């Protein structure tokens, strides 16, 4: 961690020089809230037939969408104050900011 | 264990269950594929489980340079002391430089057409080739530094190679965080929200955490509800540009063949500036081209966008609703009628809690762009929060942010507030008319459009030595 700089690192790495990691590339997201799991620590709310989430049934996430999302594409508001350019740089911008791993 | 042919739910699958009468998919035995993503920490039975970001939080086009030191090298043209990105040598975009191509051992983009042979692109971000829109900003950004290192390379004869690319990489980051900051979250927030999360500059905070927050990967997925169905492409006249103007998004995903063999991003840079977006709306959420029919072409099933949010927000362990709404200190409704109130919709209210029961257990991305949108905004009071907090703690506590001191000179900041995003199009592409500022607002031609000639162009003077 050099003491003097004049350039961004490519990882990220240095920026913060209390806690040089903070913002680098390959490291765990921070957390706002606590996770919540199944178990506590690991397995995902749906992951287990019949295991409820805070005294409720979990909904499939493909029933959500087609129940609540889904509607006829014909009926698409076009936005009288927004371009589709403004769609496409929260996606690049997003690129710029996060990417999570799978294996 | 293989997610993507199999439907078995054993680590590292989580596939998603298909509902009865579902209007897709008829085998109920059969899944949309789903891996989970990396945990931080492998096998631990101690750590409550947490995921992993592989690019730098900071607002500094990452997305063109790169994350990881040797990809960052390979970006980079070393065969002479010009601190250029390298660029395609197969082919050009009207005499312009596109984007080189990557070498993946399972290329998607090859299977969009056989005989077109096109393979990915290769930037600074591995979803560059995601669609032909972001690939044209890609190679926007990437043209935009080799312009600027050629124009500091006359400047400055003197500088090697390395001076010349970490010069024009200062300047692209301070770019992307003046269009973002100045032009683009105004109007994602709209002015109060922008007022409360974003208050004026002041310096550099060593304790302002820039992580991205784990939730902030689910919430800023509110773009989705933006998507409109088809890739629309412009001539220099912004009309459709025949004989395919209209192409089906289910059509265009990993189409990097799209961008070499049919007219280069001209005509979907005009595309993006004269279409509007699509709005947001309670029972108008999402199109069929994300929700049926994301990466049909590649994949052994069509995927479902929304769907993938809301099970991604449940693998990231995330929070519901209500839990959200009390960390931003928003009202938290219990009932549907209260619930009902929130929305100013007790139908859509009603809707949501016949899937999940509760407020508290709606999926983050869900109820989050279920909220009415804000006065000239197009988030709710749930998704500015999110939001705009993320983006103070990425401005307030980044060291090399533009306005910092130290990062540049007054004179170097005082000619950076000129730059804009139709200056970026003018100056790299063939298009001469443009979107008049706010480019993101402006979205109709010929009425929000201007010639090239009347923008403020980024003066480089303060930059010689
Ligand atoms: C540099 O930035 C620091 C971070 O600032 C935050 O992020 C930026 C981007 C902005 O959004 C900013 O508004 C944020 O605060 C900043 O330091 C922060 O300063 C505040 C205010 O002093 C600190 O808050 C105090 O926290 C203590 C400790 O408890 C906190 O943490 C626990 C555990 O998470 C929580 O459970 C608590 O709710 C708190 O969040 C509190 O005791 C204290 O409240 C009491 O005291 C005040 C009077 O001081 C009373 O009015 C209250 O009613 C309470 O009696 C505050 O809430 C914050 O902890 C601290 N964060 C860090 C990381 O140090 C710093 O000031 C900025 N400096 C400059 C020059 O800008
Ligand atoms: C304004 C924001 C925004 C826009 C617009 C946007 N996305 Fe998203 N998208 C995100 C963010 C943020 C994520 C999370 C990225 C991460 O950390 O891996 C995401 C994740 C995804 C994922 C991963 C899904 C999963 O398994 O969890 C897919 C696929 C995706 N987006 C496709 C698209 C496509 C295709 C487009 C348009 C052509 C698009 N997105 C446009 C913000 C956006
Ligand atoms: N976290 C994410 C993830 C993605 C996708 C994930 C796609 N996964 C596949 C799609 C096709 C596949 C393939 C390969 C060869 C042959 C046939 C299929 C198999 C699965 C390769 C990768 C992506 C991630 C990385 C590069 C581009 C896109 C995003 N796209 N936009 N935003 C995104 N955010
Ligand atoms: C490197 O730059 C030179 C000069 O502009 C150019 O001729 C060559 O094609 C570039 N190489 C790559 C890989 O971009
Ligand atoms: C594949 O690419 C060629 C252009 O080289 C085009 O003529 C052809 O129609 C494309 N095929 C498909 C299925 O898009
Ligand atoms: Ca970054
Ligand atoms: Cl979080
Ligand atoms: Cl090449």
């Amino acid at each position: 961690c050099p003491e003097q700089d004049k350039y961004r690192t490519i990882t990220g790495m240095c920026n913060n020089r209390r806690s040089p990691t903070l913002g680098a590339s390959n490291r765990a997201f921070v957390r706002w809230l606590p996770a919540e799991y199944e178990d506590g620590f690991s397995l995902p709310y749906g992951w287990t037939p019949g295991v409820k989430r805070n005294g409720f049934p979990v909904a499939l996430a493909r029933a959500v969408s087609n129940e609540i999302v889904r509607f006829p594409t014909d009926q698409l508001t076009p936005d009288q104050e927004r371009s589709l350019m403004f769609m496409q740089w929260g996606q690049l911008l997003d690129h710029d900011l996060d990417f999570t791993p799978e294996p | 264990v293989n997610c993507e042919t199999s439907c078995v739910q054993q680590p590292p699958c989580f596939p998603l269950k298909i509902p009865p009468n579902d209007p897709r998919i008829k085998n109920q035995a059969d899944c949309i594929p789903f891996f989970r993503s990396c945990p931080a920490c492998p096998g631990s039975n101690i750590t409550i489980r947490n995921q992993i970001n592989a690019l730098t939080s900071f607002v500094d086009a990452s997305m063109v340079y790169g994350s990881e030191e040797p990809l960052a090298r390979n970006l980079r043209n070393m065969s002479n002391q010009l601190g250029l990105l390298a660029v395609n040598q197969r082919f050009q975009d009207n005499g312009r430089a596109l984007l080189p191509f990557d070498n993946l051992h399972d290329d998607p983009c090859l299977l969009t057409n056989r005989s077109a042979r096109i393979p990915c692109f290769l930037a600074g971000d591995t979803r560059s080739s995601e669609m032909p829109e972001l690939t044209s900003m890609h190679t926007l950004l990437l043209r935009e530094h080799n312009r600027l290192a050629t124009e500091l390379k006359s400047l400055n004869p003197r500088w090697d190679g390395e001076r010349l690319y970490q010069e024009a990489r200062k300047i692209v980051g301070a770019m992307v965080q003046i269009i973002t900051y100045r032009d683009y979250l105004p109007l994602v927030l709209g002015p109060t929200a922008m007022r409360k999360y974003l208050p004026t500059y002041r310096s550099y905070n060593d304790s302002v955490d820039p992580r991205i927050a784990n939730v902030f990967t689910n919430a800023f997925r509110y773009g989705h509800t933006l998507i409109q169905p088809f890739m629309f492409r412009l001539d220099n006249r912004y009309q459709p540009m025949e004989p395919n103007p209209r192409v089906p998004l289910s059509r265009v995903f990993f189409a990097s063949w799209r961008v070499v063999l049919e007219g280069g991003i001209d005509p979907i840079l005009r595309g993006l500036m004269a279409t509007p977006a699509k709005l947001n709306r309670q029972n108008q959420i999402a199109v069929d081209e994300i929700r049926e029919r994301l990466f049909e072409q590649v994949m052994r099933i069509g995927l479902d966008l929304p769907a993938l949010n809301m099970q991604r927000s449940r693998d990231h362990g995330l929070p519901g609703y209500n839990a959200w709404r009390r960390f931003c200190g928003l009202p938290q409704p219990e009932t549907v009628g209260q619930l009902g109130t929130v929305l100013r919709n007790l139908k859509l209210a009603r809707k949501l809690m016949e899937q999940y029961g509760t407020p508290n257990n709606i999926d983050i991305w869900m109820g989050g762009v279920s909220e009415p949108l804000k006065r000239k905004g197009r988030v709710g009071p749930l998704l500015a929060c999110i939001i705009g907090t993320q983006f103070r703690k990425l401005r307030d506590g980044d060291r090399f942010w533009w306005e910092n001191e130290g990062v540049f000179s007054m004179q170097q900041r005082q000619a950076l507030a000129q730059i804009s995003l139709p200056r970026i199009i003018c100056d790299n592409t063939g298009i001469t008319t443009v979107s008049k500022n706010n480019i993101f607002m402006s979205n109709s031609y010929p009425r929000d459009f201007v010639n090239c000639s009347t923008l403020p162009a980024l003066n480089l003077a303060s930059w010689r030595e």
